[PDB]
DNA sequence: TTTTGTTTTTTTCTGTCTCGTGCCTGGTGTCTTGGGTGTA
DNA sequence: TACACCCAAGACACCAGGCACGAGACAGAAAAAAACAAAA
């Protein structure tokens, strides 16, 4: 399901960051990085989901998994 | 007919997406990818709407920061177009 | 579920009598307050454990603020905390 | 709260510091100091957000206003450097090399 | 300090290998840092679940969250074996 | 320590967890688990350091051996990313573009 | 006075050679000295804060370790 | 006969290998101690320092400088250059989050 | 010299803003005793 | 390390505006025309 993030979506994400021109080998590559990001967050949240004896990944687990890596997120407490 | 030059629409989109704070990634494909990734860690898992929204916001912010670092690395190399080498250098300097 | 939405709204009305706040902004302010609270509490606990002290007083909070907040923000927070302590003691 | 001249609660802060697994005992001036610091920070942030909203012709505070108020200030951005604000966006900053002419 | 324990562990894993004082201090600092990290993670996990008691499950979750992959798996297995041997 | 078959102290770890102000109550399996994890980590690090020392014809573990053992291992480098080892140095890594063409 | 000049050119050259730098320019030493001074000030501020919190007049190694840990530079071998 | 003279690039790599194989302190002790004392004097006058604290400070500063030099060399090689420039240091410190 | 981005000026409904208001929950006096600092 | 000392934790008894449920309305995005400097 890594092909869901279309190339124009990555183009918009780069335009938000101030990127003028984008090559062709960026999007797919970025996609992989995105996966890595999820592979560095969701699993941790899953661990939290495995600590409260629950089966639903709540927003608090995601907030704790993001804070535990230095990426503090607001507006979801 | 009118035809824009390769550079005006890029800056226009930059300004438009920097002025607005809307989500740039679609909800259904991102949710499907999140579920497929979480399935590899633990089977029979549920997700809330707030958790999916927080994950999407965090991923968008991380991608925006990575693209900013990539544009900085590309400008430092006397270039305008971004390359995967720029992203690799950014991820190596950041420690990822 | 307890939250500091009432106090944030009161502070906003104090600094801006004719200005509202959305729900997402309220949640962001709540998360910011919680993060600052946790950081200062952890720094104070570390400072108390480093000195073999089991009590956290205003000095530990002042040291935590001076270590976390940078420069003018730390100075203003220390001044406000000292003023509040003096007003509460009197 | 009323004795210290602060709108933030002192008893709630004391209870959170007692049950927060930080120390065996909590002093009487520590919750007052922490509430005063939190109130000062919240007042500064809310004043900056209200200024940004008045500059945007709006009587409400949105996450975009909070982001524009925090990222513009130097010390506030240094304090919240590793903080991600949801629905806040980024600063409209464009490099001079990408500009025409 | 953890000097005698680190020395015994080294003798168990390497019967013919010594250790200097600086290396011993580095090992003690690493042990203290891991102890502090795992204790903080366990305290956070206990506070998030409205629990006032830290058991082996909290330490296992802290190890799984801190240590990555095979290291976490092996540490969890060793901790479970030690717990089952101590409880028996 | 004798009942759990571990070299690390269990009573000392329990006392440290009780006096560290982490929770109101501490179970009997948590200190054993923490001591076992610490012992396994120490054993892995010491084995890697001894291997690095044997690769350098050395009988005593020096901080350079610990640095070579931590940096060469991927998991140990990921766990100790923001960790600085004193008198350990760095890895002898030279880029290919700097070599004489 | 003017102790920032203690980190002379050969010291910066050796520190660059340790990091794998082949060629060094001329304006590199000044920027390196400035960054080193900034980092030393940022660490010594927290060290002095930790020392004054203990009502002491001697900066021990534990204060430096705590100041480096609270920033993001965990250092080992100085806890004994 | 002309005396021996190494071309630009040999002794540089030799020193790179020598300083990457050894882990000795590259910064002198007395100037670094004087600089640390002068910096600490600006915050609080009449301050004492132990040998272990100064050694830890020197080790941390050397490690941070080595990491910054590695990042600077990476940024310089990325820009199709060999000699390092202050722009590379600025880019490294901006990406790392210091500026 | 002519086509296209950027700025000004009407209403009009439009998501939201403070007023009206009841329950109670957390917003105040008062006795005890005592352990954490104040000062030395 | 020692003698003193005084307001909080605990508990009893008494008391007041938040907060969500509606509503009339309030500044504004949009719909749309019209108009000036700069860009191609």
């Amino acid at each position: 399901n890594i092909q869901g993030i279309t190339k124009p979506a990555i183009r918009r994400l780069a335009r938000r960051g101030g990127v003028k021109r984008i090559s062709g080998l960026i999007y797919e590559e970025t996609r992989g990085v995105l996966k890595v990001f999820l592979e560095n967050v969701i699993r941790d949240a899953v661990t939290y989901t495995e600590h409260a004896k629950r089966k639903t990944v709540t927003a608090m687990d995601v907030v704790y998994a993001l804070k535990r890596q230095g990426r503090t997120l607001y507006g979801f407490g | 007919p009118h035809r824009y030059r390769p550079g005006t629409v890029a800056l226009r989109e930059i300004r438009r997406y920097q002025k607005s704070t809307e989500l740039l990634i679609r909800k259904l494909p991102f949710q499907r990818l999140v579920r497929e990734i979480a399935q590899d860690f633990k089977t029979d898992l549920r997700f809330q709407s707030a958790a999916i929204g927080a994950l999407q916001e965090a991923s968008e912010a991380y991608l925006v920061g990575l693209f900013e670092d990539t544009n900085l690395c590309a400008i430092h190399a006397k270039r305008v177009t971004i390359m995967p080498k720029d992203i690799q250098l950014a991820r190596r300097i950041r420690g990822e | 579920k307890e939250s500091y939405s009432i106090y944030v709204y009161k502070v906003l009305k104090q600094v801006h009598p004719d200005t509202g706040i959305s729900s997402k902004a309220m949640g962001i302010m709540n998360s910011f307050v919680n993060d600052i609270f946790e950081r200062i509490a952890g720094e104070a606990s570390r400072l108390a454990h480093y000195n073999k002290r089991s009590t956290i007083t205003s000095r530990e909070i002042q040291t935590a603020v001076r270590l976390l907040l940078p420069g003018e923000l730390a100075k203003h927070a220390v001044s406000e905390g000292t003023k509040a302590v003096t007003k509460y003691t009197s | 709260s009323s004795r210290a001249g602060l709108q933030f609660p002192v008893g709630r802060v004391h209870r959170l510091l007692r049950k927060g697994n930080y120390s065996e005992r909590v002093g009487a001036g520590a919750p007052v100091y922490l509430a005063a610091v939190l109130e000062y920070l919240t007042a500064e942030i809310l004043e900056l957000a209200g200024n940004a909203a008045r500059d945007n012709k709006k009587t409400r505070i949105i996450p975009r206003h909070l982001q524009l108020a925090i990222r513009n200030d130097e010390e506030l951005n240094k304090l919240l450097g590793r903080v991600t604000i949801a629905q806040g966006g980024v600063l409209p900053n464009i490099q001079a090399v990408l500009l025409p002419k």
